[PDB]
């Protein structure tokens, strides 16, 4: 099938229009029918899916660059998803991971712990994250919005998001916050990308480009997540990591982007188109320094 | 992992690995393998993947005995040198640890001094 070459799928717009209820996932694909290039690892290709999606988006993309990556560990102690952001992300990108146990990362820095106790407190260009706790989920008849994680994940929104900055927070079926959802609203593009390689999961990214700080839409966070599943259940996909035969054009390109330590005064209709497109981030301009980055 | 605690234990990781390989120990195993477009120059250790169709690449730290072990690198001033960068290895390669751990990169050229090197 055609659709197995691309990276993956995101949300179409209508879906994110309707009022779907609350309903169990089921995938027509449970029997996983997909092969990954030789000896691939499948987050490397999940995350290098999610970074062929993201190419296509206004990513601002400046010189020295912020990017926090939470829940970047794995239970062999190395970071997959850490070596595919440094892969991609330009030279010289300031790029800091977290988990909750030790591990071996590409990262210029590494922080052990609760991602509540991250101890830097600079405002940030890109967040990812792939925290997921399996089954310890609210219990109860009703697939209802948590707050673990997820609590951090919009307060650094909220408080540490440079202006213009995007997200990408991992979801699925049971892992899901109302208010994040909510907050896509504050951005100038949402969406959920669903990687072809894992397509066999419920498990999606839930994306805004372009941080606005100002709600463009309002968004019912229980009745997007609702929307999401719909759509999931709604549609049938094989599956497939053909997109990554298709590397020459992999890196993340420098997109013109300006950083500028602009007023809440000083935001106009010109800021805001410039924040729209990827060429502007708003936050302070110093080069962030740390102790592990061969500067 | 038994050999990553052993030689985490001992004054010369590097020494206890490779006496350990050469013992018929099992490689160390989940080393990140990245995508890439195998067009690449084909140096040792560069800030992307540079590959040619001759070569895996892989993540620095993954590859590092030291990184790996959890125990400070040989020049504890200094910053590991794999960390944070990609190596580039024979393409079939099923020990990229060792692999690292016996060779030497070229100081001028950048290439693996096993053949690529083409310096003096
Ligand atoms: N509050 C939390 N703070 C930091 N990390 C967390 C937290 N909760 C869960 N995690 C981590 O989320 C991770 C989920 C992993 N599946 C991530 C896989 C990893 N991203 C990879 O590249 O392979 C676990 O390593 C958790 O330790
Ligand atoms: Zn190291
Ligand atoms: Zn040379």
């Amino acid at each position: 099938a055609a659709s197995d070459w691309k990276p993956g799928y995101s949300m179409p717009v209508l879906y994110k229009y309707l009022n779907s209820p609350m309903e169990r996932v089921s995938l027509w694909n449970y029997g996983k029918p997909v092969t990954l290039p030789t000896g691939c690892m499948m987050n490397v290709a999940k995350y290098t899916q999610l970074c062929q999606y993201l190419n296509t988006t206004t990513l601002a993309v400046p010189v020295n660059m912020r990017v926090l990556h939470l829940g970047a560990g794995s239970e062999k102690g190395v970071a997959p998803g850490s070596a595919v952001l440094r892969q991609w992300l330009p030279a010289g990108t300031i790029l800091v991971d977290n988990d909750l146990y030790p591990f071996v990362s590409d990262s210029v820095a590494t922080y052990f712990g609760d991602c509540i106790t991250l101890p830097f407190d600079c405002q940030w260009d890109l967040i990812i994250s792939d925290m997921y706790d399996p089954i310890t989920k609210n219990i109860g008849e009703y697939n209802v919005s948590k707050d673990g994680f997820f609590t951090y994940i919009c307060h650094m929104i909220r408080d540490k998001l440079a202006l213009g900055g995007s997200v990408a927070i991992k979801i699925t079926e049971f892992s899901w916050n109302a208010e994040l959802y909510k907050l896509m609203g504050y951005f100038a593009f949402w969406t959920v990308f669903c990687t072809n390689a894992n397509a066999s999961s419920s498990e999606g990214f839930l994306i805004g480009i372009n941080y606005l700080c100002k709600p463009k839409v309002e968004i019912d966070g229980n009745v997007m997540h609702a929307n999401y599943l719909f759509w999931r259940n709604s549609t049938v996909w094989n599956g497939g990591a053909y997109s990554l035969f298709d590397m020459a054009k992999f890196p993340l390109k420098l997109a013109g982007t300006a950083v500028i330590n602009l007023r809440a005064d000083q935001i106009n209709d010109m800021v805001y188109s410039l924040l729209e497109k990827g060429k502007l981030l708003i936050r302070d301009t110093n080069k962030e320094v740390f102790v592990g980055d061969s500067l | 992992s038994s050999i990553l605690s052993l030689c985490a234990f001992s004054v010369d990781p590097k020494k206890t690995y490779l006496d350990f390989i050469q013992q018929g120990g099992t490689p160390i195993a989940n080393c990140v393998k990245m995508l890439c477009d195998h067009a690449g120059t084909g140096m040792a250790i560069t800030v992307k993947p540079d590959a040619t169709t001759s070569q895996d690449s892989y993540g620095g730290a993954s590859v590092c005995i030291y990184c790996r072990a959890r125990v400070e690198h040989p020049d504890v001033d200094g910053l590991c040198k794999l960390r944070g960068k990609f190596v580039q290895v024979p393409v079939g390669i099923k020990d990229p640890v060792s692999y690292v751990l016996t060779h030497d990169v070229c100081r001028v050229c950048g290439f693996w001094r096993d053949g690529s090197c083409s310096c003096v």
